[PDB]
């Protein structure tokens, strides 16, 4: 999930979007 | 600010700088 994707990884612009309204 | 490692606050910090008005859900487990 968001954590390993944006804090154990480096996150992304794409990636975070993922979890917008 | 968003290519780098974001935990905790600072990775909710992104998430709202960059919906803004969509909002967002940050689900950590």
């Amino acid at each position: 999930g968001i954590v390993e994707q944006c804090c154990t990884s480096i996150c992304s612009l794409y990636q975070l979007e993922n979890y917008c309204g | 600010f968003v290519n780098q490692h974001l935990c905790g606050s600072h990775l909710v910090e992104a998430l709202y700088l960059v919906c803004g008005e969509r909002g967002f859900f940050y689900t950590p487990k």
